């Protein structure tokens, strides 16, 4: 449960800090 | 490209959600070892919790619901884009809220069996002080954008820029999350 919480939690982090990669390289762009 | 990098700032704002949510539950395991009761504010925190929670997926929703709004009428829309960004700013203001009632009750639960003196503690409350007035900061500046673009409703770069100033406190959030996420764990590993 705490580590299969811990796979949740870095595997979320993995999704946000790759969407926000991403937000940063259209945010390149913007400017 | 504002319709498509607003998807990917909700969408990163829904992850986000998820994550608080775990780190909600783990401070429930955590409490209901080290507590006895409901006082010393515990009792309104979990109905604070909810309160908060509930208010997120709303606005959650409604920024979904702007967001295929938005999609929709690409070809066509400054109006729908400003109020997307106002939706964005709201959510990440109430998961502000959420994260300040997490970090509140992990500071409650470390008190009661750990020095605040040591194992990187000391750090990890300035780290939380300092991104707590830098989310503040980046909230007031969105909220100051926000009205300057509504502003020129009555008929570009305002837009970019309060693009640029959400992804900027959702980038605070994120490190503010990872900052609870490793309170809970020294907690956990501590006591359970």
């Amino acid at each position: 449960t705490w580590e299969e919480w811990d796979r949740a939690i870095a595997e979320y982090a993995r999704r946000i800090e790759e969407l926000i990669r991403a937000a940063q390289e259209q945010q390149r762009k913007n400017e | 490209g504002i319709v498509q990098q607003q998807n990917n700032l909700l969408r990163a704002i829904e992850a986000q959600q998820h994550l608080l949510q775990l780190t909600v539950w783990g401070i429930k395991q955590l409490q209901a070892r080290i507590l006895s009761g409901g006082s010393g504010g515990w009792m309104e925190w979990d109905r604070e919790i909810n309160n908060y929670t509930s208010l997120i997926h709303s606005l959650i929703e409604e920024s979904q619901n702007q967001q295929e709004k938005n999609e929709q009428e690409l070809l066509g829309g400054g109006s729908g884009i400003v109020q997307q960004q106002n939706n964005l700013l709201r959510a990440i203001e109430a998961q502000q809220h959420l994260l300040q009632l997490t970090v509140w009750g992990i500071k409650q639960l470390q008190a009661r069996i750990l020095s605040g003196g040591s194992g990187g503690w000391m750090e990890w409350d300035r780290e939380i002080n300092n991104y707590t007035s830098l989310i503040h900061s980046l909230i007031e500046e969105s909220q100051n954008q926000q009205e300057k673009n509504e502003q020129e409703l009555l008929g570009g770069s305002g837009i970019v820029q309060q693009q640029n100033n959400l992804l900027r406190a959702i980038e605070a959030q994120q490190h503010l999350l990872q900052l609870t996420v490793w309170g809970i764990k020294q907690l956990q590993a501590r006591i359970l």
